[PDB]
RNA sequence: UUUUUGGUAAGCAGAACUGGCGAUGCGGGAUGAACCGGAAGCCGGGUUACGGUGCCAAACUGCGCGCUAACCUAGAUCCCACAAAGGGUGUUGGUCGAUUAAGACAGCAGC
RNA sequence: GGCUUGUGGCAGCCAAGCGUUCAUAGCGACGUUGCUUUUUGAUCCUUCGAUGUCGGCUCUUCCUAUCAUUGUGAAGCAGAA
RNA sequence: CGCAUGCGCCCGCCGUCCGGCCGACCCGCAGUAGGGGCCGGCCCCCAAGGGCACGUGUCGUUGGCUAAGUCGCCG
């Protein structure tokens, strides 16, 4: 994983059936070459092995702490955007200013808020479920490791989404009308350009 | 080894409309209307005319038993919807009779006096599930559904709270034991 | 139901190394890896599943055909031609034509975009203002 | 229409500064390893050998009546398998140029 | 090695740290689950320590020793006149838990609340919610008022009522300093609970119209403060020998 | 065109000595990467076989065996003998493929696979075509269907080459049977 | 490393041949006097050794086949930082034998 | 403290026999495979320009190879034990 | 959420002057052993590998006019 070089003012991912691990690692290159990162929906991200697996892994992080001082740590978020934050915080050098600006590049939250619900939201390939996982093996939500765990907002973030989701069902199909009234206005503009369909139709798929 | 092709078929009867759609199956009769989820199979449904039809490709020996659990599930769901489930359990006690109450719609049952307890048991039916003392015979009981899983369910449900502690079961035979798995 | 399947006279895509964009037909299986593709130019040969998009076209052959006997099969089904007209397989051509473009013919193209996008634009405004 | 301000042209393609050659244990700061937007295998690096790079950025004192300063260098070699580039410049980048933007000229031109 | 014999710990860890607590007044951690299907209800009510005495009842257990009996038992006395509602509060259900959304006051204070926002009363200009007031007196500024009260109703989760004690009528306190403190509302929707408490402004609410008899309370609050102090008095530790 | 393993046959002798100007010429067909390394393990069944060292013998031809119909599919049964962590033994394989030297690489793979036998740990006693009606492997049975008909149930989703490798998209893949 | 004596054994004690450390940095083995590579004036370019190419971290989430699913913290690289006898109708290969369209096996039915 | 584990401690495999009958409810002779560092030895690597050397008292934390307490399986478990 | 300093402070303008951008354009959800579009048949998918955009002028010459369209700013 080099990067993907390309040039943005912000990238915003979908963390929607990613794998967490490979997701973290691709994002954390992301992030050391200056790339500025947000991920939406961190409950819905995936982990492979199941819940039982998963779950027994986070006991045995919840039972690291220090034995004089437990305030001092390890800290052990409950939420999935830690939880995806600390992942990706265990593939950056954080413990220097290069890691610590790294870091400082990326925003993590649950479910899709404002303003970012109004963007567009891409997806990383090497990252998916559907490529990276076989279908009839164990996985997990992050959502639902959070909650057995110890994140009381699932609900919440349920509810919410579910709301976001019948507005953008609304949009969509303004969207929809006004493609079909746009095939219209082609049409009739067809007769007025003869000249510049020819040249277009090589090109067109 | 993975065997290229493993198919399995049944016949569907001629008064039932049955709906398959991305592994979502629904069977509808004159009892009711069932509905099983198997998107977790990764085989693949096709209703061919009426016959059910499903198949496994390049699957290992353990992928290809789900093949004839699916059809068996869809056929307790037809017979679900056509002839229904009964469940028969009888009370077996060596001293104290053991005292049911029906109640709710015979959608509950409380058990006093098992083995001269105190204690009341109460045992809630599962959605679509009807439990009714019999009768005909002395001391039975009858659950009726049309869910197979659900109406066996219940019964276990009876069976395990009625389990006798602290004493040799061998003897101490007192409990509530399902007798006939039968239909309506 | 599935649409596509691996069966004698399949007309496959090469989707993955050199010979991405040809058309061959799988004359024969191998095993549940590979299969035996043989093109009107190109010597028979296997491949792996890996690098193959079935597509809707099927000819009718028997196994392991001789040239002759294939490329009449194909010319017969019309493989050639059924596959540029369809959607799939224009794709691929344009991709081609695009990136084939030289500096003055990008420049004409424009101007033709430029030029019905402003056409198309004054047409929706009247399908706006009458059919609100 | 957008009524944008700013350069009406561009003549150049951005490449991000990855760092310096080095191994697991060593670095090498007379040579950085340059990432060229659009540019994804070793063979689409051969287009690029040898054009002129330009490493802008600003300083905070003004010199010939400006904050910006420029450091020239150009494309050496192909890096890797990835489209990665190892890059020479007239004196070597600092670090804080990790994660900065260069410009990638499309001269001197062999085409 | 192991230590030679076994007694629990001294003291609790669950009451960690031991330090001076941040506040003076008792501040409620968690309201009762709250039940639509009544009516609305305050939840919470603020006292004040009187004393206490001791009082003799004849008890009713049946099966106990004491049944048919006279018991003697200590009481306190809290003497809890009527609070007055001066404000109300809406939050709204988040990711991030429950968020602040406006905060409406009632158009008249008394001095004694308007005491609670200032260090030194007297010596101020006694500026405090005089601008605010000011918009109860015009047509426009009252369907603003009424306008925030609509958005609670929208919006809003849980409603709170903003209340304050009667301290003057204490005159044994020695304080003109009233309490102010939020106290949830429970019962109803949530447009009822706005309605409840818009309705309440500047009026008081008596201690019966929360609690009642024969039933159980919990008591919020600070203990006694005590200074620095050792070990055996803190956490109880026992004494070391005499030499 | 280029295969991992080649077939050779490796013709030698002892070297002719007064008691015999004649001595028996022995062949054998071995597989190796190259033709060095095929002497050398021509060698090494001599010396344990023939009781013929390399020192006191005689390397006459070598030369590589390609198939004959490489367009064509056959059916290979493979007779080996090899080394396990607790002794030796013998087992048949068989295999489709184009060529005989595919057939040997799927071998050392399978063999590599589900029994961690190194190469040198292998040894080929015998290799033959074998038609269809006389396989013995339901692996390859299967495979004899004239209408032998299967969909593609997993597909690796990737560009044509790395040209069009995206790190972000903005659909996730569409992917159907 | 190998040969080798005493000792249950030891990062124990004592010999044989060679190399190494000690007197020596440098790359790899996360970390380490001895292991792997390799020995060095001060620099530019090129290429490698051992070891590596998901992130930390320079180099593929490269092109291929199979095996494994761990509800024990599955497993993950010479020295090296451990595991045994004995077991599994877990699963995958193979070897020998027996039965079967003249009808086996399971269930069902009256040999 | 470290290496080692003979010795000490704890555990498994085979099944002659015991167990009224009955190898394996509960036991396991003759053998054989391990674990542990809460025994004692073996060694002499660290400390002799000094690491305060018995036990108790006090106080916290940790382990499980579980004495009691919660939930269960087995019995030569009728009940009780 | 309240109140916020008279030789001060806060805003709406106008100038003066000071410390990474180059088109930095784009909101469907869901599934992947499937999902849609049309009349059981026929089509579409098989990566944004797309679409949109005066995208055309020395960050852009002078002087006008300017139908609609797009875009920015402003109550
Ligand atoms: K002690
Ligand atoms: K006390
Ligand atoms: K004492
Ligand atoms: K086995
Ligand atoms: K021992
Ligand atoms: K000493
Ligand atoms: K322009
Ligand atoms: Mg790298
Ligand atoms: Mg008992
Ligand atoms: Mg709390
Ligand atoms: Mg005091
Ligand atoms: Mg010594
Ligand atoms: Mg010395
Ligand atoms: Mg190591
Ligand atoms: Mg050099
Ligand atoms: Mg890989
Ligand atoms: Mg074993
Ligand atoms: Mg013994
Ligand atoms: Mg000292
Ligand atoms: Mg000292
Ligand atoms: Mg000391
Ligand atoms: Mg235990
Ligand atoms: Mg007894």
């Amino acid at each position: 994983v080099s990067g993907s070089g390309i040039s943005a003012r912000r990238i915003v991912v979908d963390a929607r059936h990613h794998m967490l691990g490979r997701l973290s690692s691709i994002l954390a290159k992301e992030l050391l070459n200056g790339q500025r990162v947000v991920v939406v929906r961190c409950e819905e991200i995936c982990l492979s092995g199941g819940l039982v697996r998963q779950k027994m892994k986070y006991l045995r992080f919840l039972r690291k702490r220090m034995n004089t001082k437990p305030s001092h740590g390890p800290i052990h978020f409950r939420a999935p955007s830690k939880i995806l934050w600390r992942t990706i915080r265990g593939m950056i050098p954080h413990k220097t200013k290069r890691g610590a600006a790294a870091l400082a590049r990326l925003k993590v939250y649950e479910g899709v808020p404002p303003p970012y619900d109004k963007i567009k939201r891409m997806v990383i390939p090497d990252a998916l479920k559907v490529l990276r996982l076989q279908s009839g093996h164990k996985y997990c939500l992050l959502g639902k490791l959070s909650s057995e765990v110890g994140w009381n907002h699932y609900d919440t973030i349920k509810e919410l989404e579910n709301k976001r989701k019948e507005r953008a069902q609304v949009a969509y199909e303004r969207r929809k009308q006004l493609a079909k009234l746009r095939v219209k206005a082609e049409k009739a503009a067809e007769e007025k350009l003869g000249p510049q369909l020819a040249v277009i139709e090589p090109i067109k798929y | 080894m993975k065997t290229i092709l493993s198919s399995e078929t049944m016949d569907i009867p001629d008064g039932i409309t049955i709906k398959v759609k991305a592994k979502q199956i629904e069977v509808e009769g004159p009892r009711g209307k069932l509905t099983r989820n198997f998107k977790h199979l990764n085989l693949d449904f096709q209703l061919i005319k009426k016959k059910l039809k499903i198949d496994a490709w390049f699957g290992s020996r353990k992928t290809t038993a789900a093949i004839r659990t699916a059809l068996s599930h869809v056929e307790n769901l037809i017979t679900g919807v056509t002839k229904g489930y009964r469940y028969k359990m009888r009370f077996v006690y060596a001293h104290f009779p053991i005292n049911a109450s029906i109640s709710g719609g015979n959608k509950s049952i409380e058990i006093r006096n098992f083995l001269g307890e105190k204690k009341v048991r109460k045992v809630d039916m599962l959605d679509g599930v009807t439990v009714v003392r019999s009768e005909k015979v002395k001391d039975e009981l009858v659950l009726d559904g049309n869910d197979i899983e659900l109406v066996s369910r219940s019964a276990a449900l009876i069976n395990q709270k009625c389990h006798v502690k602290n004493k040799d079961i061998r003897k101490f035979l007192d409990g509530i034991y399902v007798s006939e798995k039968g239909r309506i | 139901p599935f649409k596509r399947f691996v069966e004698i006279g399949r007309v496959a895509l090469i989707n993955y190394g050199k010979d991405y964009g040809r058309l061959v037909v799988i004359v024969d299986v191998i095993d549940q890896n590979r299969a035996l593709v043989d093109a009107p130019d190109m010597v028979r040969s296997q491949m792996n599943f890996k690098r193959l998009s079935l597509t809707d076209i099927k000819i009718d052959i028997k196994r392991i055909p001789k040239k002759k006997t294939l490329v009449e099969a194909m010319e017969a089904a019309d493989v050639k031609t059924k596959w540029e007209n369809s959607s799939w397989g224009r794709k691929l051509i344009v991709q081609k034509r695009r990136a084939a473009l030289n500096d003055f013919d990008r420049f004409k193209l424009m101007l033709a975009k430029i030029k019905r996008a402003g056409v198309v634009r004054q047409e929706l405004a009247k399908l706006k203002k009458i059919a609100a | 229409v957008k009524g944008r301000q700013g350069e009406r042209i561009r003549l150049y393609v951005r490449g991000t500064v990855l760092g310096y050659k080095r191994s697991k244990s060593n670095q090498y700061p007379n040579t950085s390893l340059i990432q060229i937007e659009g540019v994804n295998t070793k063979e689409e690096v051969d287009w690029y050998l040898g054009k002129r790079l330009g490493y802008i950025y600003k300083a905070k004192t003004k010199k010939n009546n400006s904050h910006y300063r420029c450091i020239w260098g150009k494309v050496c070699r192909p890096h890797g398998n990835s489209g990665v580039v190892r890059a020479k410049f007239k004196s070597n980048l600092p670090p804080k140029s990790m994660g900065a933007k260069v410009r990638v000229f499309m001269y001197p031109s062999n085409i | 090695s192991h230590r030679k014999f076994e007694h629990p710990r001294h003291g609790s860890l669950g009451f960690l740290p031991r330090k001076r607590a941040a506040r003076h007044r008792g501040k409620v951690k968690a309201f009762p689950k709250d039940d639509p299907s009544k009516p609305c209800k305050l939840t919470a009510f603020l006292g004040y320590k009187a004393g206490m005495t001791h009082i003799v009842r004849e008890v009713e257990k049946p099966g106990s020793k004491l049944h048919k009996k006279e018991t003697c038992e200590a009481v306190t006395i809290v003497e809890t006149p009527p609070m007055v509602i001066v404000g109300v509060v809406g939050y709204v259900k988040t990711p991030r838990g429950l968020r602040c959304l406006n905060t409406v006051w009632a158009q008249h204070l008394s001095e004694d609340i308007k005491r609670r926002f200032y260090k030194n009363w007297c010596k101020s200009k006694k500026k405090a919610f005089l601008k605010y007031s000011k918009k109860y007196e015009t047509d426009e500024g009252k369907k603003d008022i009424q306008a925030q009260l609509e958005k609670l109703k929208k919006y809003a989760c849980v409603i709170r009522v903003l209340a304050h004690t009667q301290i003057r009528k204490m005159k044994g306190l020695k304080q003109k300093k009233a309490h102010l403190m939020e106290i949830q509302v429970n019962g109803g929707s949530i447009a009822q609970k706005v309605d409840f408490a818009y309705g309440f402004f500047e009026k008081q609410v008596p201690v019966d119209a929360v609690f009642q008899k024969d039933e159980m309370i919990d008591i919020i609050g600070v203990t006694k403060g005590k200074g620095y102090e050792g070990v055996v008095t803190r956490w109880g530790v026992t004494r070391l020998p005499r030499k | 065109v280029t295969y991992k393993f080649h077939q050779y046959q490796v013709v030698g002798r002892a070297l002719p000595s007064e008691n015999d100007e004649h001595p028996k010429i022995y062949r054998m067909k071995l597989w190796a990467t190259n033709e060095v390394r095929a002497k050398s393990k021509f060698w090494y069944f001599l010396r344990k076989l023939k009781k013929v060292k390399k020192s006191n013998g005689q390397m006459l031809a070598i030369n590589e065996i390609f198939e004959k119909y490489p367009t064509t599919i056959k059916n290979y049964g493979i007779w080996l003998r090899y080394q396990s962590r607790t002794g030796y033994h013998n087992m048949y394989k068989e295999y489709r493929d184009t060529t005989l030297n595919g057939a040997v690489e799927q071998m050392y793979t399978e063999m590599a696979s589900r029994h961690r036998v190194r190469h040198h740990c292998i040894q080929i006693i015998k290799t033959a075509t074998i038609p269809a009606k006389l396989c013995k492997r339901e692996s390859t049975k299967q495979f004899h269907d004239s209408k032998i008909k299967f969909p593609l149930v997993f597909k690796k989703v990737r560009p044509p080459s790395r040209k069009l490798k995206t790190t972000y998209k903005a659909t996730k893949p569409n992917l159907f049977m």
